[PDB]
């Protein structure tokens, strides 16, 4: 049952101040300490510090000092952290870790996910991506889900009951919007003779869009 | 503070084979070394500790072992739910640092990719967009480039490309180059070809269309 969940993800301007929470259960929280870990995308994990749930001393690291905090409130079996005036370089995952002995981090939080940008809001721009006019044994469909904000974007092909050969790739980021596109192979012979239908779902706009390839002509 | 460099970021092995992972520090630390392991879905556990001690829950095809500055995480038979990115830590020192990091991938047969061309959907082209995707899927190794030529020019700026992980089930690769530009600027020309260099074919694969 010894379990961290932290806060969800967070949305912030430069310059501005974000609080990150640490519920801790299952266990006395005054017997281990609270390490937090950053991790920035497509990097590795960088460890950041830890606080002591007794005297509520912090210890951070070399390049975490000035700007980052460690807080607790024992009553709550929470730990909190804080970054003031946010940097471009503060968009990050930040995990925290329960200390024991040895020196080890154990029982890991789902990370809460920071991203610095001036972007608001924007729901996803989603194009049908049919082959040209013309041949073969399987045929490559596509689907365009440009400039949104923020992560994460789902995308199913015909409500899911199409799922072998299907790529869908990472997110990738471009003038402070993210853009995603994905593929999916079938038989020449299946299309277009059934439909096949590209569904975009945007959580954070609220945007379900239905998209069906269409053949050019 | 103590410096730890994992000297390869990437290890490609078969499944069921002996794989080795390196951890050096800048200094000795005394076999005050740790393990962990973070799945491709995000999630990190402990693995080794204290070097060469299991944690508790975890398989006992892991072990670890080394002392000063040298230290190897060794997986006796890789298995599917292995594949992962393993890190290394050390805490014989305040502040604790993590090793670079080391990804583990499959190793296959070499595979040529499958190229597709589209061109800009027609209502993106009402909005003013105009985006060229090409699609590179199911090849190996992972090392591709990709090179795109309108009306015979080089395009290299306006490129938008994004990498998969390695395939779950095939353990293949898979490319998306966008060529991101307005209408007008696509309206400027009208042959777009996509190119493809890889390690399976001397000559590129070549996929293009008119705009006719």
């Amino acid at each position: 049952q010894i379990q961290l969940v932290q806060s969800g993800p967070e949305l912030k301007k430069p310059g501005e101040t974000v609080k990150i929470s640490c519920k801790a259960s299952g266990y006395t929280f005054t017997n281990y300490g609270i390490n937090w870990v950053k991790q920035a995308p497509g990097k590795g994990l960088k460890w950041m510090g830890w606080i002591n749930t007794i005297t509520e001393e912090p210890t951070f690291a070399e390049e975490f000092t000035g700007r980052f905090a460690f807080s607790l409130e024992t009553s709550a079996s929470t730990a909190y952290l804080q970054i003031n005036n946010l940097k471009n370089e503060d968009t990050a995952t930040y995990f925290c870790a329960r200390g024991s002995e040895f020196g080890r981090l154990v029982y890991w939080g789902q990370g809460a996910s920071v991203t610095v940008s001036s972007a608001k809001t924007t729901a996803p721009s989603v194009y049908p991506l049919a082959p040209v006019c013309g041949t073969g044994s399987s045929v490559t469909l596509g689907c365009l889900v440009k400039g949104y904000f923020p992560e994460p974007v789902t995308l199913t092909w015909n409500s899911g009951s199409l799922s072998s050969g299907v790529h869908t790739f990472p997110a990738v980021l471009q003038s402070d919007l993210y853009t995603l596109s994905s593929s999916v192979t079938v038989t020449s012979s299946t299309w277009p003779s059934q439909s096949i239908t590209c569904n975009v779902a945007h959580p954070a706009s609220s945007t379900k869009v239905d998209k069906k390839i269409e053949p050019r002509g | 503070d103590i410096q730890m460099t994992q000297t390869t970021s990437s290890l490609s092995a078969s499944l069921g084979d002996r794989v080795t992972i390196s951890c050096s520090a800048s200094q000795g630390i005394s076999n005050y070394l740790n393990w962990y392991q973070q799945k491709p879905d995000g999630t990190v556990k402990l693995l080794i500790f204290y070097t060469s001690t299991l944690y508790s829950g975890v398989p006992s095809r892991f072990s670890g072992s080394g002392s000063g500055t040298d230290y190897s995480l060794t997986i006796s038979n890789l298995e599917p739910e292995d594949i992962a990115t393993y890190y290394c830590q050390q805490y014989s020192r305040f502040p604790y640092v993590f090793g670079g990091g080391t990804k583990l991938e499959i190793k296959r047969a070499d595979a040529a990719p499958t190229v597709s061309i589209f061109p800009p959907s027609s209502e993106q082209l009402t909005s003013g967009g105009a985006s060229v995707v090409c699609f590179l899927n199911n090849f190996y190794p992972k090392d591709i480039n990709v090179k795109w030529k309108i009306d015979g020019s080089e395009r290299q700026n306006g490129v938008l490309n994004s990498w998969t992980d390695q395939d779950s089930k095939d353990s293949t690769y898979s490319m998306s180059s966008t060529l991101t530009l307005t209408k007008d600027e696509y309206e400027r020309h009208n042959s777009y070809t996509c190119e493809a260099t890889h390690k399976t074919s001397t000559s590129p694969i070549v996929k293009s269309f008119n705009r006719n």
